[PDB]
Formats: C-alpha cells, sequence, structure tokens
C-alpha cells in the first residue's frame, strides 16, 4: 500500500458504490484492499443555487465550462434515489452533464496507479478493516518504476476451436506442466526460442522457463474435463502460491473466467484476448509469452494505469486514461459514458438532432482526380501521419465546432506525444498511431462525435493547402485521396527528376503546417494514362510497366486479350511519339500528335477482322461461351455487342489525350463507321460499366491503415485485405460496416429536408403544399438515388455471397 | 356424408340454373369442377346439394359482391365461412370456434393505409425491393394528416362541448385586435420564436400573459388550441389561454368509421365472455441478455410462469445493454455475434422449460438497443416505426418454441374487438428535457403524460427533427380508434396503471427497479391488471 501499484483494479463493488480491489504491491507482498470512493457529478450550479445539501455539499458552478451543443455533488450512494433531486429549475439536474463514470474509473482518472497512504500506523490499521477512502486517503505518488522487478505468473493461455481440438492449456513458471508428438515440434521451435529466450533475459528480465516441457495429451471431451478437471486444476495453482502470482489467461471469450474461474484466480489477471500446423500454434504462443510481458511493464511504466488494462486495443483505454487526467488537470466536465460508444451528454444524448446525426455520417473524403495521358513525369508520393500533422498543426456562436478548449488540450497532449516520440520513446509513437486511429472510434470511453468531424475537416482542410503548395510549387494533381498524391512536374526529363524531386519534397518540409506530415515517392512515371485509382496503366521506374484495368473485367473474355493487347500496343505507340518528340526537340500541343497513326491502318483492319469474326459466330452456338459477358459487382449496364462495348472502351482510353483529340475522335468516327453507327449516337457514347461503393473511413485493425474500401471498382484481393500490410479483414466487419452505411443512407433519405422546385428555397415550415413561389416541395436526396444504392448493395451480397447484408435486404422488404 | 366424385358436365344445369339464373352469378370450369368435387365430397348422389349452393350464393353475394366466383378462392373463402356459421350454430365441420382465428398481432408495414380526404371521409389506400421506401409527398402529409384527424376530433368534441369556433390563422391577416381561437401546431421559428403552424398559415406567438392547462405536457412539435388577440402591429398574436385539444372516447370513432360484421360482432362478444380465464404476461423494460443477474432474473421468472404458461409473453425493447453498431475488432466484441450468441444463450435458457413457450405465443418488440433500429442511432432514438427483430439473430430462439413472433415497436393486436397497442419508449425523458415553460405528484406527471398522448391522438406528438417518422408508416403511430390498452412500456417512468377516457394505460417500467425482476399481468375479460415483482 505504500507506494504500491495495484496491478488490478477488479471491481469488487458488493453492491457498495466504492468498495473494490486493490492489489497493492506492498514492500513485503502484494496486498488486496478495499476502497471507498464517492461519486462525484459534475452538476454545475447555473445561475441556480439549491440549499438542499442532500449528503454532500455540491459546488456551485462547478468553476467548470459544460459542453456546449473541484468535485461536485460527492454524493456517496446514489442508490439511495434513482430519481435523485430532479427539479429542472435552471440547469439544477434539469441537464445530468455530470460523471456517470462508476468506482475502477474515477480512481484511475483521479488517483494515480502508483499511491501510498499517508497516514499513521493507527489511522492505516484503521483503514485496514473497512477500506481506504480516497478523500482522505490513497494520494498519487510518482511512477518512476511503476512495475515489478521478478513477479510468478499464471499463464493460461487457451485457443477453442470448433474442429474438433479442445486447447484447454495451463503454464506454471517452475511446473512447465502444460495439460492439453508435441515434444518433437516444441524443440523445432525451441532451436531459435534458445535465442529468443536469451532476448527475454537481456531485454525483459522478468520470468525464465523450464527447459523439461512435457506434453499431457488429455481429451477436454466434455464439461468434466473442460471446467471442472481446470477448476481444481485452477484452485490448485492458486493454494500453491497463495495471491502470488499474476494469472496470464488467453481466450477469445472470457465467459469461462466469469462462471467459476475469475473468483478463483483473485491475483492479479492480465487477459491477453488474442492439425499438425495448429499444434505448433500453442508452442508458438508459448514460447512468445514472454516477449510482451516486457512490453506491458513498459506501457505500465510509462503510462500511469495498472495492470489491468483490457489487451484488447489497450492502447485506446491508455489514451482515454491520458486524456482524462489532462482533461482533470483542467476545469472541464467529462462526456465519458462507459456504457454507451456514446458520449455523456448528460440526457440530451439520447434523442435525435439534426446535427449531431448529420455529423455522425459525414464521411465524404473529397478527392481529386484527372482522366488524361501525361508525358510529362508524374511522381506518386505517399503520404503518411497526415491525422497527426493536421492535430499538431492545427494552432496555425458556431454550434458546430468542437470545445477549443478540449483541442488545446488535446494540441499540448499530441506536442508532448511528438517530442517524446523525437527521443526514445515507443509508447508515445505508438499512442500518437492510436490516436490517429482512434478519434473515430465508438467505443472509445471519451469519444465525441463533434470531435471527429473537427479532425476530419481539419484533415479536410490540410490536404487543400498540401494540394495549393504543390500546385504553387510546379507541379499539377491528377490524384489526391488523402493517403497519395500523383504531381505532375514539368520536368519532361526522367533523368531530371531526382534532383528536382529533392527539391520539391525539401520545399514542402520547409512548410510549418506540414513539418510532422511525412511522405516518400513511391513510383516515377515518364508515361501515365490515368483515368481512377482502379483504371490506369505506364511506365514506372522508366522501364518497368503495370496495367490495371478493372474495366477489362467487363469485357467479354474473347476481347479481354484483344483489349489487353491493343492496350500495349497503343501505348508502345505513345512511348515512341514520345521518345521521338523528345529527340527531335533536344495541354494544348504535347509529345503526342500523331501517336495513333502508328497502328492506325492495323487498328481498323482487326477491327474490321473481328467483326466478321463475330458476325460469323455471333449467332452459331458453342461461340457464346466467348461473346458471354461477365457479371461484376458493378455491373448495371446491358451490353448487346461486346466488339462494340469493345471499341468504345478502347476509345475512351484512348479519348485521354487533350492533344490528340481531334485525331481520337475521328478514328473512333472511322472505327464507328464499320458498325456504320453515327459518331455521336447515344449507343455509341461510351460511359463506365461500373458503379461503385466505397466504405468510408475503413481502419485495419492491425497496422491502423485508414482507407476507404470500394467494392464496385476494387479488385477483390483489394478488399479483404489491407494495402499497406497483407492481413486480412473479417468478414463479420465488412458486413457490418456495409450495412451501416445502407441503414445511415436509409436514415439520411428519411431524415432529409424538403427545398422548393423553382427557386430552390429550403422548405422550412411543416404545413405548406408548395413554395410560396408556387414551387412544389422536394427532396434533396432523390428516392431513385436510395433505389440504386439498394440494387448496388443486393448486387454486392449476391456476387461475394455477404449473408448478414442479405438478410438486411429481406428485412428491407 | 357418402363421398363421391360427380363431374361438371352433369351438375352444370342445374349449377347454371341456381348460381346464374337465380340470382346472376358467372361459372367457370374450373370453379365448377372444383364445386362438383366439393358437393361429392360432402354429398352422395348429388342431389340435395340444393341448399348447399344456395348457401353458397348468399353468403358470397352478402360478403364478396361480385361475379365469376369460380377462382378457387370465392369458392373456398365461401365454403370456409360456412364452415365457421355452421360451427357457431352448434356437412363438412361441426366443431367449436378458436380465438386464434380471431387473434392477430399487426405490423407497421401490415396495417390498412387510413388517409382522411380532407372534405369527409376516412378513405383506404392499402412492387420490388425498394417497394416500402416513403415517398416525398408523404413527408409532407405526415402531418397533414395529424392536422386533420385533431381537427376532426376538434369539431366534433369541442364544439358539442363547449361554441366559438377555430379561425384559420390565414383569415388572421386585416383583423386588428378580435379574439380568435386556434387549433395549431405549437413550433419555433427558424428564427427561434414561438408560433403555431396550420395548413392555412402560420403565426407568431406572444408566449407571455398565457395561462394553460395544469394538467398536460407542452413541447415543440405538440398541436395545442391557444386563444388570445391577434394585433396587425406586430403581427403577433397574444396569447392568453391554450390547451390541448379534448380527446374522445374509442366507440366515438368506431360510429364514425363504421367497420366491424354483425356475425363477426357477436361471435368475437361471445369469445370475450366465455373465454373469461386468458393471461397476458408483459416483462419490464431493458431485458439486457449481457448482465449475468438479468439471466438468473429471468430464468426465476421463466421458471414461476412454467408453472402456468400465460396466453402471451410480450418481450420489450433494449434486449441488450450496449447500443449495436459497427464494433471493429478482430475478437468476438462483434456486437452483431454477440447478439447472435445472446439470443442463443436466450434460447438455451429457455428451451430448459417444456411448460412454457408451448400453447402461449411471445412477442418481441425493439428497442434503443436492437439491431437494424439502434446500429445506427446508436442507443439515440431513432426512427420510431421501428422494424422487426431481423430473422438473422432468432434462429435458435425460433427453433425452441413454435409460436413466436417479432413485432414492431408500435405494434397492434387484434386478440378480440378490442385492440391492444404495444409501444416501447421512453417518453418521459423525452417530454420533461423538451417542455416549454410558461411565463403565465408522480401520479400526476403520469396522468399529464397520458393525457397529453392521448388528447394529442399520436405516439409521439413531436416534431419530426425531434424524432424521426418513416412517412408512410404514420398511421402506425396515431391513436385514432383511441384502442382500449395501451402497453406503454417506459424506463424513465415509473411503473402505473391508469384509466381515462375508456382508454386503459400499463407502464410496467424497466425489468430491475433497485432489485426485483418487476412483470406485469393482465386479464383481458375482467380488463384487470396487477404487478408482479420478484426479488432477485
Ligand atoms: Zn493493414
Ligand atoms: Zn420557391
Amino acid at each position: 500500500y505504500a507506494n504500491s501499484t495495484w496491478e488490478v483494479l477488479q471491481y469488487k463493488d458488493s453492491g457498495e458504490p466504492g468498495v473494490l480491489e486493490v492489489f497493492v504491491t506492498i514492500n513485503g507482498k502484494v496486498q488486496n484492499i478495499t476502497f471507498h470512493i464517492p461519486k462525484t457529478i459534475y452538476m454545475k450550479f447555473k445561475s441556480q443555487t439549491m440549499p438542499l445539501q442532500k449528503i454532500k455539499n455540491c459546488l456551485i458552478e462547478k468553476s467548470s465550462a459544460s459542453l456546449p451543443n473541484t468535485l461536485p455533488e460527492s454524493v456517496f450512494l446514489e442508490e439511495k434515489e434513482n430519481c435523485t433531486s430532479i427539479f429542472n429549475d435552471e440547469n439544477v439536474l434539469g441537464v445530468f452533464e455530470g460523471t456517470i463514470t462508476p468506482h475502477q474509473r474515477a480512481i484511475m482518472d483521479l488517483g494515480a496507479s502508483v499511491t501510498f497512504r499517508s497516514k499513521a500506523m493507527g489511522a492505516l490499521g484503521k483503514g485496514i478493516q473497512q477500506g481506504f477512502e480516497m478523500k482522505d486517503l490513497s494520494m498519487a505518488e510518482n511512477e518512476r518504476y511503476l512495475s515489478g522487478f521478478s513477479m510468478d505468473i499464471g499463464y493460461l493461455l487457451h485457443f477453442p476451436t470448433s474442429i474438433g481440438y479442445e486447447f484447454f492449456s495451463l503454464f506454471k513458471s517452475w511446473g512447465d506442466t502444460i495439460t492439453i508428438n508435441a515434444s518433437s515440434l516444441g524443440q523445432i521451435y525451441k532451436q531459435m526460442f534458445e535465442k529468443k529466450k536469451g532476448k527475454i533475459e537481456t531485454y525483459s528480465y522478468l520470468v525464465d522457463i523450464k527447459e523439461d516441457i512435457n506434453f499431457e495429451f488429455v481429451y477436454f471431451t466434455d464439461i468434466s474435463k473442460l471446467y471442472r478437471r481446470l477448476s481444481q486444476e485452477t484452485t490448485k495453482l492458486k493454494e500453491e502460491r497463495g495471491l502470488q502470482f499474476l494469472l496470464l489467461l488467453q481466450s477469445p471469450f472470457i465467459t469461462k473466467l466469469l462462471g467459476t474461474i475469475r473468483l478463483l484466480n483473485q491475483m492479479p489477471i492480465v487477459k491477453l484476448s488474442l492439425q499438425p500446423t495448429l499444434l505448433k500454434k500453442l508452442v508458438n504462443h508459448v514460447l512468445s509469452s514472454g516477449s510482451w510481458i516486457s512490453h506491458l511493464i513498459k506501457l505500465s511504466q510509462y503510462s500511469n494505469i495498472p495492470i489491468c488494462n483490457l489487451r484488447l486495443d489497450s492502447m485506446d483505454y491508455i489514451i482515454d486514461v491520458l486524456y482524462a487526467r489532462k482533461l482533470k488537470k483542467e476545469n472541464i466536465v467529462l462526456w465519458w459514458n462507459e456504457k454507451a460508444p456514446l458520449p455523456d451528454h448528460g440526457g440530451i444524448q439520447n434523442d435525435f438532432d439534426l446535427n449531431t446525426s448529420w455529423i455522425m455520417n459525414d464521411s465524404e473524403f473529397p478527392k481529386i482526380n484527372n482522366s488524361g495521358v501525361y508525358d510529362n513525369v508524374v511522381l506518386d508520393v505517399g503520404v503518411d501521419n497526415l491525422t497527426v500533422n493536421t492535430i499538431l498543426t492545427s494552432a496555425l456562436f458556431v454550434h458546430d465546432a468542437f470545445s477549443n478548449d478540449a483541442l488545446n488540450v488535446l494540441r499540448g497532449m499530441l506536442k508532448e506525444w511528438w517530442d517524446e516520440a523525437l527521443k526514445e520513446n515507443s509508447t508515445a509513437d505508438l499512442l500518437v498511431n492510436s490516436l490517429a486511429s482512434w478519434v473515430q472510434n465508438p467505443n472509445a470511453k471519451l469519444f465525441d462525435g463533434l470531435l471527429r468531424y473537427h479532425v476530419h475537416n481539419l484533415t479536410k482542410k490540410a490536404l487543400l493547402q498540401l494540394v495549393n503548395e504543390f500546385s504553387a510549387l510546379g507541379s499539377t494533381i491528377v490524384y489526391a485521396d488523402r493517403n497519395q498524391i500523383l504531381i505532375k512536374t514539368n520536368k519532361y526529363s526522367p533523368e531530371n527528376c531526382y534532383a528536382y524531386s529533392q527539391y520539391m519534397m525539401k520545399a514542402v518540409r520547409t512548410n510549418p503546417m506540414f513539418s510532422y506530415l511525412d511522405l516518400n515517392i513511391k513510383r516515377y512515371w515518364d508515361l501515365l494514362i490515368w483515368m481512377d485509382k482502379f483504371n490506369f496503366s505506364g511506365l514506372a521506374c522508366d522501364y518497368t510497366a503495370v496495367s490495371q484495368w478493372q474495366l477489362k473485367k467487363f469485357l467479354s473474355p474473347i476481347y479481354q486479350p484483344e483489349f489487353e493487347d491493343w492496350m500495349m500496343i497503343i501505348l508502345d505507340s505513345m512511348l515512341k511519339t514520345k521518345q521521338s518528340y523528345l529527340k527531335l526537340n533536344s495541354s494544348v500541343e504535347n509529345s503526342l500528335n500523331g501517336f495513333s497513326h502508328l497502328f492506325s491502318k492495323p487498328l481498323m483492319k482487326r477491327v474490321k477482322k473481328l467483326f466478321k469474326n463475330q458476325q460469323e459466330f455471333i449467332l452459331d452456338p458453342q461461340y457464346e461461351a466467348d461473346y458471354v459477358i461477365p457479371v461484376l459487382p458493378g455491373s448495371h449496364l446491358n451490353v448487346k455487342n461486346p466488339l462494340l462495348e469493345l471499341v468504345k472502351s478502347l476509345c475512351h482510353v484512348m479519348l485521354l489525350s487533350k492533344s490528340t483529340i481531334l485525331e481520337i475522335r475521328t478514328l473512333r468516327k472511322e472505327l464507328l463507321k464499320i458498325f456504320e453507327l453515327r459518331e455521336f449516337a447515344k449507343v455509341a457514347e461510351f460511359k463506365d460499366p461500373s458503379l461503385s461503393l466505397v466504405v468510408p473511413d475503413f481502419l485495419c485493425e492491425y497496422c491502423f491503415f485508414i482507407s476507404d474500401i470500394d467494392f464496385c471498382k476494387a479488385a477483390p484481393e483489394s478488399i479483404f485485405s489491407c494495402v499497406r500490410c497483407h492481413k486480412a479483414f473479417n468478414q463479420v466487419l465488412l458486413q457490418e460496416h456495409l450495412i451501416q452505411k445502407l441503414r445511415s443512407d436509409i436514415e439520411s433519405y428519411l431524415i432529409q429536408d424538403l427545398r422548393c422546385s423553382r427557386c430552390h428555397k429550403v422548405k422550412r415550415d411543416y404545413m405548406s403544399a408548395h413554395c410560396p413561389c408556387a414551387g412544389a416541395w422536394e427532396g434533396t436526396l432523390p428516392r431513385e438515388s436510395i433505389v440504386q444504392k439498394l440494387n448496388v448493395f443486393k448486387q454486392v451480397a449476391k456476387y461475394y455471397g455477404f449473408d448478414i447484408l442479405l438478410s438486411c435486404i429481406a428485412d428491407l422488404t | 356424408v357418402l363421398p363421391v366424385k360427380i363431374q361438371p358436365p352433369l351438375l352444370r344445369p342445374l349449377a347454371y340454373r341456381v348460381l346464374s339464373r337465380k340470382y346472376g352469378l358467372s361459372i367457370k370450369s374450373d370453379g365448377l369442377s372444383a364445386l362438383a368435387e366439393f358437393v361429392g365430397t360432402n354429398i352422395g348422389a348429388n342431389w340435395r346439394q340444393g341448399p348447399a349452393t344456395i348457401k353458397f350464393l348468399e353468403q358470397f353475394a352478402a360478403v364478396w359482391k361480385q361475379q365469376e366466383r369460380g377462382l378457387f378462392i370465392d369458392q373456398s373463402g365461401v365454403k370456409e365461412v360456412i364452415q365457421e356459421m355452421k360451427e357457431r350454430e352448434k356437412p363438412e365441420s361441426s366443431k367449436a370456434l378458436d380465438w386464434r382465428d380471431y387473434f392477430k398481432v399487426i405490423n407497421a408495414s401490415q396495417q390498412q393505409r387510413f388517409s382522411y380526404n380532407p372534405h369527409k371521409m376516412q378513405f383506404i389506400f392499402v412492387g420490388g425491393i425498394a417497394g416500402f421506401l416513403p415517398d416525398i409527398e408523404d413527408k409532407v402529409q405526415m402531418f397533414l394528416t395529424r392536422y386533420y384527424l385533431t381537427n376532426d376530433r376538434v369539431m366534433r368534441n369541442e364544439n358539442f362541448q363547449n361554441s366559438m369556433s377555430i379561425t384559420p390563422i390565414k383569415n388572421l391577416l386585416g383583423r386588428d385586435a378580435q379574439n380568435f381561437l386556434l387549433l395549431g401546431l405549437l413550433n419555433k421559428n427558424f428564427k427561434g420564436n414561438w408560433s403555431l403552424e396550420d395548413p392555412s398559415g402560420s403565426v407568431e406567438i406572444d408566449i407571455s400573459q398565457t395561462i394553460p392547462t395544469q394538467g398536460h405536457y407542452y413541447v415543440p412539435g405538440c398541436m395545442v388550441l391557444v386563444e388570445g388577440i391577434y394585433y396587425s402591429v406586430g403581427n403577433k398574436f397574444h396569447v392568453t389561454s391554450m390547451t390541448l385539444p379534448p380527446g374522445e372516447r374509442r366507440e366515438i370513432t368506431l360510429e364514425t368509421i363504421g367497420n366491424l360484421d354483425k356475425d363477426l360482432k357477436i361471435r368475437l362478444h361471445l369469445l370475450e365472455k366465455e373465454l373469461t380465464d386468458h393471461k397476458f404476461v408483459i416483462l419490464g423494460a431493458n431485458l439486457f441478455l449481457d448482465d449475468l443477474k438479468i439471466m438468473t432474473a429471468l430464468s426465476k421468472i421463466l421458471q414461476k410462469l412454467n408453472d402456468d404458461p400465460p396466453t402471451l409473453l410480450i418481450w420489450q425493447g433494449s434486449f441488450t445493454s450496449v447500443p449495436v453498431f459497427a464494433s471493429m475488432s478482430s475478437r468476438n466484441i462483434s456486437s452483431s455475434t454477440q447478439f447472435k450468441n445472446n439470443f442463443d444463450a436466450l434460447a438455451t435458457l429457455l428451451s430448459r422449460f417444456d411448460n412454457l413457450t408451448e400453447n402461449t405465443t411471445m412477442i418481441f418488440i425493439p428497442g434503443p438497443n436492437d439491431l437494424w433500429g439502434s446500429m445506427v442511432s446508436l442507443g439515440a432514438s431513432g426512427t420510431l416505426p421501428q422494424d422487426p427483430i431481423p430473422s438473422a439473430f432468432t434462429k435458435k430462439i425460433n427453433k425452441v418454441c413454435k409460436n413466436v413472433v417479432w413485432s414492431s415497436n408500435p405494434t397492434r393486436i387484434a386478440y378480440l374487438s378490442q385492440e391492444i397497442v404495444i409501444f416501447r419508449d421512453d417518453l418521459s425523458g423525452r417530454f420533461k428535457r423538451h417542455r416549454l415553460e410558461f411565463p403565465f405528484q408522480k401520479v400526476q406527471e403520469t396522468r399529464k403524460l397520458v393525457k397529453t398522448i392521448l388528447d394529442q391522438g399520436h405516439l409521439s406528438p413531436f416534431l419530426d427533427s425531434l424524432r424521426p417518422i418513416s412517412w408512410d408508416l404514420d398511421h402506425t403511430l396515431t391513436l385514432c380508434p383511441i384502442p382500449s390498452t395501451m402497453v406503454l412500456c417506459d424506463t424513465t417512468s415509473a411503473q402505473f396503471d391508469l384509466t381515462y377516457n375508456g382508454c386503459k394505460v400499463i407502464n410496467p417500467g424497466s425489468f430491475i427497479h433497485n432489485r426485483r425482476a418487476r412483470y406485469m399481468e393482465y386479464v383481458p375479460s375482467s380488463k384487470k391488471t396487477i404487478q408482479e415483482e420478484i426479488y432477485i
């Protein structure tokens, strides 16, 4: 208890609001103590004085700032009256606006993990009997060495599965009895685990493992051995070291503990919460167990948090705890609401608000995309830490604006994180990454939609500033998507790019608002044909070539190879034209002005031959397997002539060049003359055969990468896994977020505003046949738009077999 | 009763001579063949079926009222109706009547589209995947219809009880300082001052020096009856007295609508009197499947009710402690999977009691913490016409039992001639927060809330900016008939049961008040209710 950190603050409420477990590492040995904590409420006495004084004096006005849209009401037992003292008399319990923070949370926010009971021996003895009240005891102390030195463990990893193998395994520091030809493979991994244990002893220095790993092969067939055998084993382990160990529980679901095991392991708990090939998983997990123990030690040494922080995104918990500490240093109310993803905005958070609902589903990030052919050398520079740099440089009435005081608090917090990351601090940079990945997390214990909307808008404006800076630098932008930028440098020569690129990136780095922004060139494009993210091609470093054409999937299998082959032919045509133009010399008019002529005669000759071939085999069977239009998620266009679709696609890709527009139009007209179709005919006009269905603000649960996952245009390989890494994604998460966007669109359509059909004045009343100017009322979101969205969702669900999405579609009608 | 098959050609002369000649009924070949088969089955030698055909035609003319009875459904319908009339008289059937044929539950998408013609009529209106989406005109008229219904209630009740009339807002312009009474939807303008909206127009009101009725809750979005003096100088209505429109009895609406038949009404009354012993058990609010103490209490209650399974067992909203949403994690947090496992655990803990859930229909009501209604609202008051719980989570629950219904949050039941409306919502908190003050205990507050709810004639007399509503599915929330039994489930209001204007309102409250798993019981035959508090 004396300068002793509790490893676990597990809720030993026992029905008492303030009684809880404190397993403080006392000087001799860890000791379990009870506490007593009043529940402070932030109900500021806004221009109204209540002399009621039910149980505890309430601070007037709380000396704090409320939430626009040192402990008042320090009551001990809120359960005295659930109605409390509701008056609604000028903000006296009229709007709660306090703290729902129960025990185990108010303590962490107020009392540091390491604490010393500064009382005499008699007072300490008195407090031992009933507990340590936070009002007069448990003052925070410094966390120079918050963790311990050498403590026993209770490693009980478990990896259940439905195949038929049970992984109810238990590990002891000295027993080494792992109760589940496993020894041979265990030694196979031990071959490198000697080096791993050397790393542990030179870096962790916490625990050591016996080398005589004996494997007990017992079939946990039924609960007699699944739980009861495990229950007796765990109580034997508990009595072996009486309250002298830390349980290391690994289980995808924790209920097994809470039934009977949790109280059988009242010693401090850490919940990791993570056939012959599957046997290797057990040995890898047991032999990697001594690696993250020192990581947790470092985390609890730096962050003033106990060892009870739940391991599933524990860094989010660290963010919430640290921000709560910093906000308690300030005199500002909180919006914790641990129970619900909503913030604790009093009682007003449970009713519908137009602005709040709109800022919930406001994730449309502007994209800059320019379709064309650019003989100039264009650089693909990938940005990173854009959100971090944005929140750092944000320093450089409005009901939609977040609390600027909390904004400054977050800015200082991020500043200290950043300049700790500059020096040796892995916790700091992990924390800044987690804050980047954390603002948009509803599960956050301090999440606020207004804060997320503010951060999104700030990132938008920072990207706009970066685009303006690059434009002023002398490199036009053809792509910008918050994750990468394509800059069209005017330097024609591929050789004269490296020095120019270095000068450009130095000039960008000189900008104060982008000093923390980091960038790196991904690829150099002497030649590039660009439409969108998923439909492009060209030469990258000048020697490599890439071709990512999703529209090729929309063509018949007979004509897809023809599409690809003629695409490389035309690419070589523009490459030769650019080379000749540069050789002669060394947009209104660029290096490409007659590249079509390199293939004009071959192109239309091959088109005529393919037209005759198709006309011969359009109706004759056994060729329809070739003249078949493949079905894609974005399929919304009916193709009567696969050859016509092919030629329209080629015409659209070769129309990208602005300088050769006339010659490309002439070639298209000549090609259409083969079909005897007019040049400007509507059927002759090409349109995108693929729709789009993006999932905004998709986050990779491993590398914390923010992306927007398309499905009607993005390839299936690009949707089930991340980009920067190659880790996969959860099907359940994909379906959840797709249904989330679907229901959000449905609600937005149902909550839209009306406006006039003639002067476009927004409808502002409720009873009106039309606008006073005789203009019919109309919604901003058309019903046809929602119909198309529902059709796209149904097509995606059917194509990818999304069961829950199909269930949602069935629920709709 | 001798079974036989008779061919259409021989019965055709007599069948024609009866149906077509006697009363003008067109007979088709398929209908003739099916009727011949039926006649042969229910009589041998096909001689004395003349009474049967006469009964068929008379019932068809009295009920169907069209021609071409040979469509396999007019024939089958008249045959079945003859079956029930023979059964109640106590052939093909001589059994007794069953309430299951007269008991039904109506979802928000299964109600009758009742659009009230503004002059004098309450008409009936009754296509693809996106065929349920409400149209812009529906958003326009979702409050037009509410205004018209409340106006009908006013012009039927107030004038006959109290007789200075309602002056349209548009007709208040040229009058300088006269006295006026307006029935208008109270709201706050975009300028931020109080006013009343009306199809004729809107008038800004001087809310000062106004004395309202103290037995009502007044909020933005509810339509009130203000009275005062208009001023053209400020173009403002200085209001002095204000009240909610007076309510009306259920039978007053029934006599206006004129919707029942006489035989059906007599059968329903006979079943109401005979079915004296039928128990309806209502569970509390917020049955959190995540809370272990809640499963302990629910196991105790399920065991207690397994002794005597009631007629119905309704389940109220917010079945989980945390609102559902798209949860990002690599573990089993996955609120969809967690909610499905919660229903699976409920099914496992509920299949243990065979006597329960048999001869008993259990209905589930969505809430602020339910899938497809909370996954975007995030535990806030989202769309009011909440859709039923998706079947993707109800595989094991429905597999356990045989009569499980997942119904809308404001659902309707036609168990008898009486209609029972179920509604789970914390209306008390919204009313208290949004109640506007006047510059001018618990039972009194509940009386005020119920009086506001009934007098307004709407389940949630609130602005769509305060609680979104499906535009087409608004008649589901209108209290047009004022049905007798209101299942007004709430969590921020104390448990109570009160009657007024011939309507019964029950608020069982939250499932756990302090330490007890409170649930409610109702007997429709006696129309008598009783609380059930069971300690944990
Ligand atoms: Zn990734
Ligand atoms: Zn207009």
